[PDB]
């Protein structure tokens, strides 16, 4: 159907005619399987719900105090692979950083993609720190057995390697199931993360150092989305940092090279403004029409490069650019 | 005379919970003594190193314990990758590896480098 | 072939690698107690490797392990030797053997009564598992597996199964010290019989290996917090007749526990009482034995 | 007879040099500390860390340099 | 101690500063000893003492 299930499974309104209903899957997950045994709570919650109420949960619901930093993790949804001890050296740096400031770690929570780094870098810690994920409720695997009201359901690791599907990350401490009544579609999370963490960054801390609670943004590759989520970051009130770790391509990959060759933002030479263009159109196989639209939201972007902040790995771990930005986006 | 000093703390217990479970009098008085407890006991009757935990401390301590079981094996690991033994064993199969790696790439950039000569020669 | 005959062939070739590779993969069907079998079977040849994989993928140790597995466990010879029918005949001898006998959990709790020594008394021989096991042979269930996992891969001489079920469950201290003192009273009991000296000094080596296990956690718990250091030296374990871990720590004779710092201030803490009054003592006591107005002029602990 | 109450400009001059001596200790100590056996194996195998993956790097990308270069000489 | 050793780093009268520090180590280790406290902070003291002399 146009919400992709099978024409006999049913049973925005917009073409697929949802009805708002109570909800009824949470409780906890049971991780059987991948190693150690780690118990995860999870909430369905729909998609145009308010976020208030969302932080009433995880504050007195959740039993989760409210933390120094949001270490956002948004990157890349396919899979890709990174240099070895990149990878360790950001998995080292973001477990350094979250345990310095006991942060809440938002990423995406499905195990496809900057998430399978980021349950590989929770191996490297291997024995608090929060890892709330932020994943449709459609995409994930064996939703059946997700069904249960406050029951320890068994969630094994079993992923098939041709089902659309996407198994959890078994690492993560916490799970959000972010419902819009259609399956194996994304975009049902975006929204809500982001209201989610703008209401995490209205909330007054107990230190008040900067801003309420600060939040920090993470970037590993990545699509335009994360363009256009970077962009929505800095235009943002508070403005919030991004980090952008460079050495793994895409878009963090074109970001970086700009930002090296930028100065006062739009202060590009000809030369390298026509190789960013031609690297858009062919190294990342994006279409050239679209090109000098992505162009002009990247030197939207960088009217604000004072947020951003890289990260040349070449000992100096990511830890360093996140405790940067978080003294550099706290006013 | 190497392990006097421990000699002298193991014997220290043995003092110690030997001379906790002695009534108070000395041995003269030791009847007295006798008789009350005896009095204290038949009215209960007739009529200090083992603390009893409660259930949310047990589980505080056993996580405690568990903690402190990975910090253990974590410094044992720690200190077994930095001993100079296994510095030197991954040090040579490195150097394994990057011997046979530069052969490869010498003898292969060496038709490389005729290639580039040839295309140069040809244009 | 199917996955059960896979793993008893990954089994037998002795390469946990080509189980994890291959074996454990997406879309298996296992099937009923098919990973319990495996389980008892990595267990009774001795593999720590595939237990550690199993335990990886889930068999639920508190559901597998029964009576009559352990029994089972106790009774097979389809690993390395053991000095267990030795110390089962002796104290069958001294309670007062066939050579089909099967040990019964009775018995081999009289064994780790009659190793322990002391006061000690063992859960096996109580009179809860004596009318659980003439009743019978969650209620056949152990609350807490990798006890007895312990004493089980103790008591068979199985080293490197014993430090992977230290590692894993609670009351670490406890099974460190129960272990010790479990494999020097066996390596005194082969050298009683006066045996070959390779196996005797195993043992020994594996109670040294258990004692330093001990002082290093104990090290640990110092290091970390000292009032959750007292309360683990002091608490009373149920699971261990109702002893402390000094307790068995002096029953180990283990001269290295003791002589930590932990254990030493808590002895000199409980050696002078609720008495403050604590610096150059011995003449102050004198003086307040014989003057009974000198006891008022002491520094005294509050409650 | 040990007590020589030595003026100020002598305070100053024994001050510069108990500096001196500092600064030579501390050098020589972070010189031994530099040459030890321990130091060498641990900066030796963090570098050849390094080394192992720049030049697998260099390995995995000059295959595709090397491709490039045989089909712009085919193509020519 | 580290801040010791720091504060023995910067300023004059230097040998006079280890020797003060090294008597003062070893006459906190003995008042320590003569309470009869816990032997760790006493051997520390004592190792103070004898990484300043």
């Amino acid at each position: 159907c146009c919400c992709g299930r099978l024409i006999g499974q049913h049973v925005w309104s917009i073409s697929k005619h949802t009805q708002l209903s109570p909800t009824d899957a949470f409780g906890t997950i049971e991780f059987q399987g991948g190693g150690h045994s780690n118990k995860a709570m999870y909430v369905r919650v729909s998609f145009d719900t308010k976020p208030d109420l969302l932080l009433h949960l995880m504050t007195k619901e959740w039993q989760l105090e409210l933390p120094k930093l949001l270490i956002s993790v948004h990157g890349g949804l396919q899979n890709f692979e990174l240099q070895p001890k990149l990878k360790q050296v950001f998995g080292k740096g973001l477990i350094k950083a979250a345990m310095t400031t006991g942060a809440w770690i938002f990423t995406g929570g499905v195990n496809t993609g900057v998430i399978r780094h980021v349950g590989d870098a929770l191996k490297d810690h291997a024995s608090k720190i929060c890892t709330i994920g932020i994943a449709p409720w459609g995409i994930v695997e064996n939703q059946e057995d997700l069904i249960g009201r406050d029951v320890v359901r068994p969630y094994q690791t079993m992923s098939n390697p041709m089902s659309k599907l996407t198994v959890l990350n078994s690492m993560h401490s916490h799970f959000i199931l972010a419902d819009n009544g259609t399956t194996g579609k994304y975009g049902a999370e975006v929204k809500l993360r982001r209201q989610l963490e703008k209401h995490i960054s209205l909330q007054k801390i107990n230190t008040r150092i900067g801003q309420g609670v600060p939040v920090v943004a993470l970037i590993v590759e990545g699509g335009p989305n994360v363009i256009s989520i970077v962009l929505e970051y800095l235009r943002d009130t508070p403005p919030v940092p991004v980090v952008v770790c460079d050495g793994s391509g895409r878009a963090s990959d074109i970001l970086a090279f700009g930002h090296k060759y930028s100065e006062e933002g739009g202060l590009i030479n000809e030369s390298l403004r026509d190789q960013l263009l031609v690297t858009i159109q062919k190294t990342f196989t994006y279409t050239r029409t679209q090109a000098q639209h992505l162009f002009i939201i990247l030197m939207e972007c960088m009217k604000k490069k004072e947020l951003i902040t890289v990260f040349r790995m070449g000992h100096q771990d990511i830890d360093l650019a996140i405790l940067t930005a978080l003294l550099k986006g706290a006013n | 005379k190497s392990i006097s000093n421990q000699v002298w703390k193991f014997q220290r217990y043995q003092l110690i919970m030997t001379f906790h479970e002695r009534p108070v009098l000395p041995p003269p008085l030791i009847i007295f003594s006798h008789m009350t407890m005896i009095f204290q006991h038949l009215c209960c009757r007739w009529r200090g190193l083992k603390l009893f935990i409660t259930d949310d401390e047990l589980k505080k301590v056993h996580d405690f314990e568990e903690q402190c079981i990975e910090e253990y094996f974590r410094e044992k690991d720690d200190r077994f990758n930095s001993s100079n033994d296994e510095r030197i064993r991954v040090t040579s199969e490195r150097v394994e590896n990057m011997s046979m790696r530069l052969e490869e790439v010498n003898e292969r950039e060496h038709s490389m480098k005729a290639s580039l000569q040839t295309v140069d020669i040809r244009l | 072939a199917s996955a059960p005959d896979q793993l008893s062939l990954a089994l037998a070739w002795n390469r946990v690698d080509i189980a994890r590779s291959q074996i454990f993969i997406y879309g298996q069907q296992w099937p009923v107690g098919s990973l319990e079998q495996a389980m008892l079977d990595a267990l009774v040849l001795d593999r720590v490797d595939f237990v550690k994989l199993l335990i990886e993928n889930g068999v639920s140790m508190h559901r597998f392990l029964t009576i009559s597995r352990l029994e089972e466990l106790y009774n097979t010879r389809h690993g390395p030797s053991n000095t267990l029918y030795h110390l089962v005949r002796d104290v069958k001898k001294r309670e007062y053997l066939p050579p089909d006998y099967r040990i019964s959990l009775i018995d081999i709790g009289l064994v780790i009564e009659y190793l322990m020594g002391g006061a000690y008394r063992c859960n096996y021989t109580r009179k809860r598992f004596r009318t659980l096991y003439h009743n019978l042979f969650e209620i056949n269930h152990f609350p807490f597996p990798f006890h007895e996992l312990m004493v089980w891969a103790v008591l068979m001489k199985r080293q490197k199964m014993a430090l992977f079920f230290w590692q894993h469950g609670e009351e670490a201290m406890a099974k460190a010290l129960v272990a010790c003192k479990l494999c020097k009273a066996m390596a005194h009991e082969a050298s009683e019989n006066d045996m070959v000296d390779d196996i005797s000094q195993e043992l020994n080596h594996n109670s040294r290996d258990f004692g330093q296990l001990a002082v290093e956690l104990l090290d640990q718990s110092y290091k970390q917090d000292e009032q959750l250091a007292m309360k683990l030296l002091t608490y009373e374990l149920k699971n261990w007749s109702n002893a402390t871990c000094l307790q068995l720590a002096v029953a180990a004779k283990h001269r290295d526990f003791i002589a930590h710092t932990c254990s030493q201030m808590l002895l000199t803490d409980m050696w002078m009482g609720r008495l403050r009054m604590r610096k150059n003592s011995g003449l102050k006591v004198i003086l307040g034995i014989l003057l009974p107005p000198s006891i008022l002029s002491l520094e005294f602990k509050n409650k």
